Formats: C-alpha cells, structure tokens, sequence
C-alpha cells in the first residue's frame, strides 16, 4: 500500500521507530515478446507430397 | 529470446566486433552483454532494465506517519515509477509526484524538502545528508539538510600570547561497556 | 635462484662495563607514516535478485525461507553503520571546528606539506592528495548514471554485474570533505594550542613553547629546544619532505588499505561468480529447469540452488563480519592512538613512533588514516666514566634528575638523554646517606 | 534519559532475537512437504521418509551452525570489552591513568565502578579548565648576562608585571631565582625578554 507499511512488514511490527530501518526491495520492469527465431533459413517441400 | 537464449533488458545497438562464429557474447563476470541478430546481422547489447534499491526513511510512528523515500544511486532523471497505474505490478506503491525531490550523491530523495540550515545528523541518509522531522517549517515536515559537523571556531595563536585557566570544574561522565553475554545451550537431538 | 637461512638483523656487541655510560651529544627529529585501517566497504543485499533471477514462481520458494535472507541482510546493515561509527569515533573527537589561522612564522616549523591548500577544491592538503591519488576504489557507493551499464563494457566495471544480483556499494555518511575538515581542525588545534583542546577549552601557546613542553616531558630541558631551535625546526621540514618524497615514489605505502579494498572486491567477485556454478543442478537459470523439467522435481532443484546460494551469501557474511571485527580493532587503535599521541604526549613506547614521542599529525586517508609520528632520537653518542655517588664529607650526594659523568681529571652532572655537563653543585645533588654503603662512590667535591 | 543502557540491551535483544528466529526456523520446509516430523512418518513410509527426513536434518543443523558461528563472533566483541574493561578498570581504578581521553574526557582524578546487568559502568572523574584568561607569555627572561627558564611553570605578564605560574591554574607568584633555571646567554634565545629576578 505505502511505504510505512512494507516496512513494518519486513520488521514484523506495526510500530515503526525513527531511521531508514528498511531498505524495502528494489525497482522491477515487466515485459512480454515471443520466441523460436529466426524463420528465414529455408522453406520445407510439404507441397512435393500435397 | 533469439536461439534459444531468453532474458530481459534492453537493445541498444553496439558496434561489437562479433566474427562470424560468435553468436552470443558474454562480459567479464559471465554475463549476457550482448547478441547476434538469428536472422540480420545486427550486434545488440544487452542493456539492464531499470533497476534500483529503494530506501524507506520514517520518522518514530509515534511522532507521525508522513515517510520520506530515497532510491539510492539514482539520479531523479531517471525512471523512479513515473507509472500510468499499469506497467509494472511489484511496486503499485507510486511516489512520483510531490514537487519534493533532491538529487544526492547517494541518491534521489523523495518526500524531504532541502534546506541550508545546517543541524545535528539525526536520520542519517548519505552523502552527507541526514533527514529530521523538525517543526521550523509553522507545520512540520521531513527536511534534508548536510551534517552540521560541529560549531565553527578559531584560535587567535600568536607569538607572545598564552592562556592560563583561573577556575577549574570535576566533570563526572559515564561509560558503559558489556562484560559478558547470555550464556546458552543446545539439544541437538531436541531441536 | 640462491636460498640461504634468514639473517636477524647485522649483529652488535654493547661494550658494557660497571662504570661505562653512553650519553648523546646531539640529536635528530625523525618522522614515520603509521597507516592503520579504520573502514571498509558497506554492502547491502536482495535475495531474490541474487538467486532466484527476478520469477515470482522461485519468489514464494526462497520466501520458504524468510528469516534466513533477512538475517544476512541485518548482519550486513549492522556492519555498514558500525564503519560509520568508526570513522565518527577515529575522526569526530572533537565537536569544535577549528580553522586554521593565516600561518606566521611557527618559530620555524612549515605545515604547508600538511595544511589545507585553498588552490584547489576539496580544501586538503598536498600528502592527502597523494594519498588520495594511490588508492583506487572499484566502487565508491556514489551516483552512477543509467548510461554508465548501458554500453563499453570492455573495462573492469563489474559493478553492474554485482548490482544485477541485489550487491550494491553505498556511500559512507562522512564525505571525504568532511573527513579532511575534522583533521584540518585537529590539526590546528594542536598546533595552536597543544594538548589543552582534547580535554577541553582551547589553550593558546606559541608552538615554540609547546614543542619545549613536550621535550620536557621526555627529559630534554626547554634549553636544549630554544638553543637548537632553528636547527630543529629545520629537521622536521627536512623529514616531512623526505616521507612526502617517499610516499610519493614507494607505490606500497598504502598497501593495507589497498589489501583491504582488493579484499572486498575480490569477496564480491567470487560471490558473483559462484551464480554461474552449477550446484549440482543442470543448468545456472532456473527458468531452464521450470521449462524443461517437471515440477515435482523442479522445485527441489530449485530448493537446491537456494540452499547453495544462500550458503554462498552466509560465508561472504561471515568473512565480512571478521573483517569488520578485524578493521574495529584497527579503528578503536586508531581512535586511542590520536587521542594519545595528537592529542597528548604519550609515554607508551613503539605505540606513538619509534624514539620519543614529541607530537603526531592526522592525515585523512580513504578507508583509513595515516598518522606522522615525530620522534626525538639521540645520535653520535659517547662513552664516559660514572659514579653512583660522590662522597664529600662523610656523606653521598646522588642525582636529583640525571647522571654524573667524568671527562677525566674533572667531574660533572648531566641529563640522561642529552649531554649538558654542569658542575656538581649542592641544588643539583641531594644528600642521603654516609659513603660507606655504596659501592662505587668515589671522592668528589660539591660546590656550594 | 531510557536509551542509556541501551549497549548493554542491545546484547540481551540479539541473543533474544538469536534463538526467537531460530525457532521459527523449524517452520521452514527445507525441501520437505511438510516441518512437523511426526506428519511426516504418519503420512509417508520410512523408504519415502527418510527422503525427507534427511533435507531437514541439514537445514536445522544448519541453523544451528549460523547460530553458533554468529555467538563465537560475537562471544570475540565481549571479550574484547571485558579486557577493555579489565583495563580500563585496572588503570582508571587502581590508579590515575595519563591516557587522554580513555578514564573520560580530561585529566583523570579518579574512577568509580558500578555494576550492571550484562555489562559494568565506569563513573569517570575528570579535570576541566574554564573561564580562562589571555597573558603574554615569554620563552624566557633576560636576567644580568644570562636567560633564566622556567622550571615547571610558564611565564605571564597582566601588562606591567612578569609572573611564573602552572599552565592549567593561574597562581602567578614573582620570577624568583628557585622558580627558574639558567642556561647559557640571551643571544641565542629568540623571543626572550627582560625582567628582573629575586634573590
């Protein structure tokens, strides 16, 4: 929800005293592509046998 | 992914001599930093996504709940969140905004407000900077200011003048030194 | 290639003698660079960017463990606060900044080598720039730019590839400002007022005075300074200059702090490249595992490579907590070594230099600190006759604060650690005693 | 002041927080379906078990080497405060130490223990000049032909007249010949001035 309380929730406690006691996790970007390159290298004779 | 190889980063183009037998490159400390087009011929570098340690500063919960944030060695200009609410999940707490931001040599420091008053370091963030949540801003707020390292002073030396104390005090401090510890034992086969 | 056994030192014979005493006729103000440690690299560290890879499926498997990262990660953040408070304690003796006078003549002594030096930023001075200049840090913890990672990555920058697994460098709270302003004021402070500024308000005193203070304190009367003063002063420019030189030309001058920051780096080196050993699995990435295996046996895998990274992180911990134990020691030694040789003149010998002790000066070096030792050494001794006592009148006159000696037909009284004969007098020697009782007594007169 | 004692809490809160986390330890499932052993034996046969039974007999031993490594560590930082104070004590205690700044800050007079729970407290008693005052002070004084030293003390003028006093308590008393030391002539002196002596 808000920094105060990723803290507690690393300190295991609801009250949280004076100071940087946590240093919470770090910074993430997601992402999405797709796979199995490249296509280009060749074609396939399947139309010799259709 | 290319041949096989998956992983996330970003391209930013590189002139690396790849030869002809060299499809993947690998840095110093055996990591990805670069690869070859499966289908062009194209050097892509493998470039890190952002990526950053963020630090809570808070203040006694008993005094407020106004916190303040660092990212450590980041500069503002980065990307800190900067989010639309839907890029990135782990991290839906969003400070980007707050016309509060000071870039230190330790990093960008959100939600503390710079000032030249230069006090006793009570919240010790980096760089010299050390937060407070004093009450001179009158409301109170988290502030930032460069570690006052004493009060400033200077000794008239010359070559015939000496100083001699005429009264004196009997100071009596204290100290205090841990002798021992809690003595303890263990069942292996118990625990 | 010759081997040989190793010799302890060229050998040396001391011609004792039941009335044989070696006394020195002059002397030579020496100084010797004390480097000592006082800090090291903090560290701090994610746990699943060091193992899992950034997958929320090993994510929930690593927070299996929970206290075990968390662990490491306090151990961690107690170590970098305790080198903050070392460098407080070895440095922030003093809560008074002071600042040093536009300098006039110090009865002859030239700081300049020592002193902040305004033409040029930073306000520290010629041997701290040198200083500055032989250590090489791989990571300072400072702010580094997204482009830095992002390309040429042909030089030694491991660094991103330490911080790609969670490893990161922070910077200490004191900048090197800081640090030089607190020694700058040590400095001033002891060459204005002397010893007076450690246990409280700042005693002003000509440092002609103080340096006379100080030999009095080790024998050599307030005469043998003002009469040799030039001479003096001239010797400590003449050795300030010499480890100037020498610190410039020797390149393992800083080696301890070298060895020290070599240490850290090479700690995190290994610990990274312990990610590309296969810890009996078969492949590094976990994804290859989750695409080509199944999950029952997935996830042991993946509890395997956990345990053994987590492993790899707990001995880089315990390693860095004997150093940092071992880099305490060396910072609490140098805390007592300025509050006792900078700040006071101490009598503990081979603590504050070799020879005498007079006075130490601070310099502010990175990850540690460099103390000048100035030293009072007696050379070109010689040899004369001695006497327990002298007998009189039915009585044995005995030294008050030095020695007798004889030049041969005449007889005189002296100091220990300088020769300055005087003739024996009744205020120079007091009377205990009949003559029959020592055993070298000899028969002498005393001037009254 | 509550944060007083608080080097000495410090100790009783980690060695708290040594074996509080090393209990719930035994609720991680290192490579086991399950951290209760008896659900283990009551849901698998031993063949199967035994597979599991095996993965957290390392993992609690484990905890327990972490646990004994981190106390040997920190057993070293006590000792060396033990010696610290067995010194401290010794020097401060049994006698006047010239340590500056090691029996408090200033001149030692005297030590007081007290003990404490996990710890000791030194009370620390020391000499601090104040209200201080500015005189001109001379090398040494130019006496008929020769340069008389001060044997102790430090020489100081209000601006008229020519003192000898201790450097950290202003007595001053007259330049007389048993307060002060003569050697050689006043040439060689450089800041030297003239002032009569009392025989």
């Amino acid at each position: 929800l808000d920094p105060l309380s990723e803290t507690k929730c690393t300190l295991k406690s609801f009250t949280v005293e004076k100071g940087i006691y946590q240093t919470s996790n770090f910074r993430v970007q997601p992402t999405e592509s797709i796979v199995r390159f490249p296509n280009i290298t060749n074609l396939c004779p399947f139309h010799e046998v259709f | 992914n290319f041949n096989g190889l998956t992983g996330t980063g970003v391209l930013t183009e590189s002139n690396k001599k790849f030869l002809p037998f060299q499809q993947f490159g690998r840095d110093i400390a055996d990591t990805t930093d670069a690869v070859r087009d499966p289908q062009t011929l194209e050097i892509l570098d493998i470039t890190p996504c952002s990526f950053g340690g963020v630090s809570v500063i808070t203040p006694g919960t008993n005094t407020s709940n106004q916190v303040a944030v660092l990212y450590q060695g980041v500069n503002c200009t980065e990307v800190p969140v900067a989010i639309h609410a839907d890029q990135l999940t782990p991290t839906w707490r969003v400070y980007s905004t707050g016309s509060n931001v000071f870039q230190t040599r330790a990093g960008c420091l959100i939600g503390a407000e710079y000032v030249n008053n230069s006090y006793e370091c009570d919240i010790p963030i980096g760089a010299g900077i050390c937060a407070s949540y004093q009450t001179q801003t009158a409301s109170q707020s988290i502030i930032a200011y460069t570690m006052s390292l004493g009060a400033e002073n200077s000794v008239a030396y010359s070559n015939n003048s000496i100083a001699i104390p005429t009264n004196f005090t009997i100071s009596v401090t204290t100290e205090i030194l841990p002798v021992s510890m809690t003595k303890t034992s263990v069942d292996c086969t118990m625990y | 290639i010759i081997a040989y056994t190793m010799s302890l030192g060229a050998e040396n014979s001391v011609a004792y003698s039941n009335n044989s005493i070696a006394i020195p006729t002059n002397f030579t103000i020496s100084v010797t660079t004390e480097i000592l440690p006082v800090s090291m690299t903090k560290t701090s560290v994610d746990c699943t960017m060091y193992i899992c890879g950034d997958s929320t499926e090993c994510s929930n498997l690593l927070l299996q463990y929970g206290s075990f990262c968390t662990q490491l990660k306090r151990a961690l953040t107690g170590i970098a606060v305790e080198q903050d408070k070392n460098t407080q304690e070895v440095f922030a003796q003093v809560k008074q900044i002071y600042k040093t006078p536009p300098i006039k003549y110090f009865g002859g002594f030239n700081f300049s080598q020592i002193l902040p030096d305004p033409s040029k930023p930073s306000k520290r001075s010629p041997i701290e720039d040198l200083l500055f200049n032989k250590v090489t840090l791989a990571d300072a913890g400072f702010i580094k730019q997204y482009g830095d990672c992002l390309g040429d990555i042909a030089a030694r920058d491991l660094i991103c590839a330490q911080k790609f697994n969670g490893l990161t460098v922070l910077p200490p709270l004191l900048t090197d400002e800081m640090i030089a302003q607190y020694t700058s004021a040590l400095l001033a402070g002891t060459i204005t007022s002397g010893w007076t500024f450690g246990a409280g308000p700042a005693l002003q005193i000509p440092f002609p005075m103080q340096m006379a203070y100080r030999f009095n304190g080790i024998g050599v009367t307030q005469n043998v300074l003002y009469e040799n003063q030039k001479l003096i002063a001239n010797q400590f420019n003449s050795a300030i200059g010499k480890i100037q030189d020498s610190l410039s030309s020797t390149p393992s001058a800083l080696g301890k702090l070298q060895d020290v920051v070599n240490h850290n780096a090479q700690a995190l080196n290994t610990l990274v490249k312990q990610l590309s050993s296969k810890f009996g699995a078969i492949s590094s990435v976990l994804n290859d595992i989750l695409s080509r295996l199944d999950p029952p046996e997935a996830e042991v895998q993946i509890d395997r490579l956990i345990t053994g990274r987590l492993q790899s992180l707990q001995t880089y911990v315990t390693q860095q907590l004997i150093r940092a134990a071992e880099i305490r020691a060396s910072a609490n030694l140098a805390a007592t070594k300025m509050s006792e040789c900078v700040l006071g003149q101490s009598k503990r010998v081979d603590f504050c230099g070799k020879g005498y002790h007079l006075m130490s000066f601070p310099q502010s070096a990175p990850h540690g600190v460099v103390f000048l030792h100035v030293t009072y050494v007696p050379a070109q001794e010689k040899n004369f006759t001695t006497a327990p006592a002298i007998c009189h009148d039915g009585k044995a006159h005995f030294p008050r604060e030095g020695v007798f000696v004889s030049n041969g037909t005449h007889w005189f009284v002296t100091q220990r650690n300088f020769y300055e004969p005087q003739i024996i007098t009744t205020d120079n020697t007091f009377v205990s005693g009949n003559c029959d009782v020592v055993i070298g007594i000899v028969n002498n007169t005393v001037y009254d």
